């Protein structure tokens, strides 16, 4: 329920194969943009570190959760349908 | 009829039933005037 991981953005590039073994079966692979992960405090740093390095990118704006009244009064209601059945 | 306070003639609850209380609350209930509603028929409904 923390929110600690959700306010730096991101840079990260595509998924690629990623094969067994003949051996024992590691998970192999040959791309080495595949763990390359960068964080940027703000989209257009991110998006601006995009281009100038040269790659096509695709953004997502960040997603603020909306803030939501909460009543604890409302737990027993005379009326509504928000009264509950358990406490 | 004295001052006889040597007497506990609170002795009624003794000859008692199992269902005495919700007995003489039916026998009650003509009384009660007509109970506020809330609208709907439950918190649920």
């Amino acid at each position: 329920s923390g929110v600690n991981n959700t306010k730096k953005w991101k840079m990260e590039f595509d998924t690629r194969e990623r094969w067994e073994n003949p051996l024992m079966g590691w998970s192999s692979t040959a791309d080495p943009l595949s763990n390359l992960v960068l964080t940027f405090s703000t989209k257009e740093d991110a998006v601006a570190f995009a281009e100038k390095n040269g790659w096509s990118f695709d953004v997502e704006e960040r997603k603020v959760p909306k803030p939501k009244s909460k009543s604890y009064g409302a737990n027993f209601s005379w009326n509504k349908r928000t009264r509950v059945s358990t406490k | 009829e004295p001052f006889d306070n040597s007497t506990y003639r609170n002795l009624q609850h003794h000859e008692y039933s199992t269902y005495t209380f919700l007995d003489l609350n039916v026998e009650l209930s003509k009384f009660r005037m007509p109970q506020p509603s809330s609208g709907r028929q439950s918190p649920r409904h």
